[PDB]
RNA sequence: UCUGGUGACUAUAGCAAGGAGGUCACACCUGUUCCCAUGCCGAACACAGAAGUUAAGCUCCUUAGCGUCGAUGGUAGUCGAACUUACGUUCCGCUAGAGUAGAACGUUGCCAGGC
RNA sequence: UGGGGCGGUCGCCUCCUAAAAGGUAACGGAGGCGCUCAAAGGUUCCCUCAGAAUGGUUGGAAAUCAUUCAUAGAGUGUAAA
RNA sequence: GAUUAUUGGAGGUAGAGCACUGUUUGGACGAGGGGCCGGUUACCGAAUUCAGACAAACUCCGAAUGCCAAUUAAUUUAACU
């Protein structure tokens, strides 16, 4: 189901832009999935079910990043586990989206969706989640606290507007 | 903090002297050091 | 009264031979901490950044970048 | 009552005086300034003096600018006692302004007006003075 | 536009250029394309004058020796304790 | 983002490596490049700055369709078989900016056992 | 591809009633109920949903 | 004898902008079976390829645009001397920093193919 | 010990005074030490900057996350150099 | 041993002057608490574009000093032990 997007570089792309040659189009390269604080004083065993469910939201094991500094404002020092993210590549990449755009309107009550940008100028997203449309697999039958993601996408290109031409593959815009 | 001493076995020697504390380690320790008596290297551990 | 009457004895740092001077085979060059100078052909560098020749022959002061210094040591006589 | 915010030294060594001055030695901002021929250390209550005197004969007419500001800490020792045991507290704060140096500009008011604005700051100031206008040639 | 210039000779010491800065001379330097580099003395009231008529940012035919270049003025050191000038500097703009 | 090229991130590395790595005519260099395709060989006194020796993976004395490893052992064989004829003692391998492994861990151990003494 | 520590995730039928985006994975592994060929030939749990019927935008 | 490996020189050698390019090269590129690998991920490292590609890197050519270099002249300062210890002056040596004009889009060594 | 007393001090380290080297006084101007470390030692190697904006579930506006500029402005067990 | 010319270095010497900086000042500019309805504004804080001060507790230079070399000249028969 990649090849949709095979399609979508011309189909778009060559089309309302018409490069100079196909390796010049724009991209999408990694996801980034972080997670949240789920401040682990006792969310240790929090931080552990957030991790498993983010496992079950992404076939990767995450990495479980560690507060960078020790700070005031919060009680935190270095160490202190405090986040997990994922970076998803390729196929699990495109497994991931194929499969995530198809539920996650759909479980979002929303007619826009998420914004016309959100976008840094780099075509980048800057993406906020509420957290209902994942966990397709187990639900919540086992969680208790709810979760929330902030999700990136990253590509090749290099303007917000090539991003919505981009996001014009299945997106909210 | 503080001084041990660091016996060899066969050496009949304490000749190694170092330092460690204690709260970070409370076991008696070891190591593999020259001991000029045998020459070669042996098994020297904290008295 | 103050609060105000430490020092500390001076090590006297600098250099101890110049450029051009012969010198033997393991002599102090230059003291200092840091390396203001770095060590160049035939000059080892010692634990406190002590600088030292390495054979015995002629010093050179020569800069090593934009912005840095070296001293080496030619072997000929 | 023009003193710094902090300082990281309370107590300095006593400016050098001997020299011409370094930079300023140009009216930039009004029309008109005040230029000192001699060298004093400037004691920002005497800057307080000259401002203020100049101030209100302008009627709140132009505009004044300070080309000096006083950042040096200067001790003394409050009652005459026995000598050093330790440098004194700190009493008040100097510039160092050397011939050439500009001292005071105004703008927004007419030339006479100036000079007398200038004459009756002058005469507060421990320094020899001279008005001087825009450079140009 | 018509200043007159006298070329110094070789190594004014610094006794001379006072006593020449005592009279009405200033000192000047000429250079640009067109010339070499040549060190002159210009009468000060003249430059003055000169400057006066034609602006600050203007042009100047001055004599050299046997030629005129035509100039203008690219920096100045001034005094300004006693103003007066004490040195100008001349490119030759062609 | 933007994607990193390879070379100038081996060249760093490779400057950090030639630090205590140089040629004396007695132990000379065996500078190695890799690039995407083939493998090269130079043996060098950096003292002079001169190169004494040459193979690569691109002459035609050895080309053929094998591995680019096989391919990497032909290039070791050349190389210490041109050295063979002088100067064949102990060397030093610089390794550039590459892992000892794979293609370049291939050519070392090729150059070895074939006479040259590092 | 560090064997152990990752989920089990397995393109598993994604086959909705509208349009059958059965291109997905993971590990919702119910009884293979339809293993469509051209589709993936697995578990078929996600069979239907509202996901290519009535979008809140795309209705 | 053009590139390309690899050395030497203080960026005069760099950044930016504009324009061209390609199997003796050179990279993007395609994948994970195997060596090996990511405190997750073939992104990187590694390996196997060679369908595509000059877009980007890279090369080559234009700019002084930002950095870099930068005189001549004239000043601060200062050794020595003489007045005098004036917030100095004078004579004689050394002449700065800044700033102006101007330079500069690199020279050069070795090697092998291409020639 | 700018009489003595009272007050303040005996040692070591680092700056400044300190004036091309080095040295250099005061009851002159500022700070530390009287240890720590089984890795915070060795070593092949390997692998290798913050902040600033930017815009984002969290949002202290910034904790973690992402892009690009960012000088070792980061970082360096401990004071300064 | 010496003592007194040319050439080379070291200190980054200071005097001067500002090579990022660190600090201290009078420039002039739109965004954030905010004045208000979550913003409209003022003042503030911070950020980018003129002119000053320390650079006793600074960075880019360098009179005189000092160290030295000459297969190099006038001086002292004294030197260093």
């Amino acid at each position: 189901l990649k090849e949709k997007f095979n399609t979508e570089v011309t189909e778009n792309l060559m089309k309302k832009f018409n490069y100079s040659s196909v390796m010049e189009v724009p991209k999408i390269d990694k996801i980034v999935v972080n997670m949240g604080v789920g401040d682990a004083v006792q969310n240790s065993k929090v931080l552990d079910n957030a991790v498993e469910e983010l496992e079950l939201i992404t076939g990767q094991k995450p990495l479980v990043t560690k507060a960078k500094k020790s700070i005031a404002t919060f009680r935190l020092r270095e160490g202190m586990p405090i986040g997990a993210k994922v970076t998803l590549r390729g196929e699990r990449m495109y497994e991931f989206l194929d499969k995530l755009i198809s539920v996650s309107l759909p479980r979002v009550r929303d007619f826009q969706g998420v914004s016309k940008k959100a976008f840094d100028g780099r075509g980048n997203y800057t993406l906020g989640v509420k957290e209902q449309l994942i966990f397709p697999e187990i639900d919540y039958d086992k969680v208790s606290k709810v979760r929330g993601m902030d999700i990136v996408i990253v590509t090749t290109a290099n303007t917000d507007e090539e991003a919505r031409e981009l996001l014009a593959n299945f997106g909210m815009p | 903090r503080v001084n041990v001493t660091l016996a060899c076995t066969e050496c009949g020697d304490r000749n190694y002297i170092t330092t460690k504390n204690k709260r970070n380690n409370p076991e008696r320790i070891e190591m593999k050091k020259y001991c000029p008596r045998l020459n070669k290297y042996t098994l020297h551990r904290e008295t | 009264s103050t609060k105000n009457g430490r020092d500390s004895e001076s090590k006297r740092l600098g250099a101890k031979r110049a450029d051009g001077q012969f010198v033997t085979g393991g002599s102090i060059l230059y003291r200092q901490r840091g390396t203001k100078i770095y060590p160049g052909e035939n000059v080892g560098r010692g634990g406190d950044d002590t600088l030292f020749a390495k054979i015995d022959g002629v010093v050179k002061f020569e800069r090593k970048g934009r912005d840095k210094k070296q001293v080496s040591v030619y072997a000929v006589a | 009552m023009l003193l710094p915010k902090r300082v990281k030294y309370r107590r300095q060594h006593r400016p050098k005086t001997t020299g011409r001055s370094k930079g300023g030695n140009y009216v930039t901002f009004g029309e008109f300034g005040l230029q000192a021929t001699t060298t004093s250390w400037i004691t920002s209550r005497q800057i307080e003096s000259a401002r203020i005197a100049m101030t209100r004969y302008m009627k709140r007419g132009g505009k004044v600018w300070i080309k000096i500001f006083p950042h040096t800490p200067y001790t003394k020792k409050p009652l005459e006692v026995r000598m050093g045991a330790g440098k004194g507290a700190v009493e008040g704060w100097i510039a160092v302004v050397k011939p050439g140096r500009i001292l005071f500009e105004v703008a927004g008011v007419s030339e006479e007006v100036a000079r007398e604005a200038l004459r009756l700051a002058s005469h507060k100031l421990p320094v020899k003075t001279k008005f001087v206008k825009r450079e140009e040639l | 536009a018509s200043l007159k210039s006298i070329i110094r000779q070789g190594k004014q010491t610094r006794s001379d250029l006072k006593q020449l800065r005592k009279s009405g001379k200033v000192p000047a330097v000429v250079y640009g394309y067109g010339t070499k580099n040549v060190s002159v003395k210009v009468d000060e009231v003249e430059f003055i004058k000169v400057i006066r008529e034609v602006g600050r940012n203007g042009v100047i035919e001055l004599g050299v020796g046997s030629k005129t270049i035509k100039v203008m003025v690219a920096d100045y050191q001034f005094d300004p304790l006693k103003n007066q000038i004490t040195h100008i500097d001349f490119l030759a703009i062609n | 983002i933007s994607k990193i090229d390879k070379n100038k991130v081996r060249l760093k590395r490779h400057a950090r490596v030639r630090t205590n790595l140089s040629g004396t005519a007695e132990k000379p260099r065996l500078n190695v490049y890799r690039s995407n395709k083939h493998i090269y060989a130079q043996i060098i006194d950096d003292n002079k700055g001169v190169t004494l020796a040459q193979a690569s993976s691109k002459d035609s004395d050895i080309a053929t369709t094998a591995t680019k490893v096989e391919l990497a052992t032909k290039v070791g064989e050349a190389i210490a078989k041109k050295a063979a004829d002088k100067g064949i003692k102990e060397i030093v391998f610089d390794r550039g900016g590459y892992l000892y492994h794979g293609r370049v861990k291939a050519l070392a151990e090729a150059a070895r056992e074939s006479g040259l003494e590092f | 591809m560090k064997q152990g520590i990752h989920p089990e995730y397995h393109q598993v039928i994604f086959l909705d009633t509208t349009t059958n985006f059965k291109f997905l994975s993971g590990s919702t592994k119910t009884s293979s109920e339809m293993m469509e060929w051209e589709d993936g030939k697995e578990y078929p749990v996600i069979r239907l949903d509202i996901s290519s019927d009535s979008h809140p935008f795309y209705t």
